[PDB]
């Protein structure tokens, strides 16, 4: 099926219609998503199939047909674009200034825009255009609105 | 069977939309994964 490069939907046709559950990054011959989105399920891409390779409920991330590829790191200082791709609606960058999750276990960088479930899975990228991690979990603040951690994995 | 179908490029946009605030948030992490607000 289609490996190149770039950010992809995540569809389901389970449902009413078709829905999409999420979103997604093919980078080197990989797919990565957050777990929450296909809970470790296999992927279609046209006739292909994409197999799940590595994931990870603690952390919400999970790679299809090889090891989680992206590595860079949001550099605490900078503002970043999250390239948002909402279901039904063209794939659109969001420029913003992080703020922090602050943890036992150490501080995350945190994303402060509003939108809806299926976006989960949007790349977060830095000013060379990589992608510094993934949007779709984090919390509910007193306004009802949503902050969501940048959430990386590790490339072994 | 999910599936999936492209969406676009991953480049950073000259002259974005800017927005969003940058709030200093206390989270706790649990084992399912799920982010929780520590006041
Ligand atoms: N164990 C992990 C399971 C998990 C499962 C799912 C998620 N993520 C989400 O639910 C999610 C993802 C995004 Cl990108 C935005 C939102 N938005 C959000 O919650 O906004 C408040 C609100 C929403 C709708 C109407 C009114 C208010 C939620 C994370 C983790």
């Amino acid at each position: 099926g289609e490996t190149t490069d770039g950010v992809y939907r995540v569809m389901t046709r389970r449902l009413l219609g078709s829905t999409q559950v999420g979103v997604g990054v093919m980078q080197e011959g990989v797919f990565h998503t957050m777990w929450h989105v296909t809970k470790g399920a296999a992927l279609r891409s046209g006739e292909g199939r994409l197999d799940p390779y590595w994931g990870d409920v603690k952390q919400d991330l999970v790679s299809y047909c090889g090891p989680w590829k992206l590595d860079a790191a949001w550099d605490g200082l900078s503002e970043v674009q999250l390239l948002a791709v909402p279901p039904g609606e063209r794939a659109k960058n969001i420029q913003t200034l992080p703020g922090i999750f602050k943890t036992k276990d150490g501080d995350i960088g945190a994303v402060a825009l509003d939108y809806p479930a299926g976006t989960s899975g949007s790349p977060i990228l830095d000013k060379c255009g990589r992608v510094i991690g993934l949007y779709g979990n984090g919390v509910v603040i007193k306004n009802g609105s949503y902050v969501s951690a940048i959430t990386q994995g590790k490339r072994e | 069977d999910m599936y999936i179908e492209r969406a676009g490029d991953i480049t950073w946009e000259k002259d974005a939309e800017v927005t969003g605030n940058s709030p200093r948030l206390d989270v706790a992490l649990d084992e399912s994964g799920d982010f929780s607000l520590v006041e």
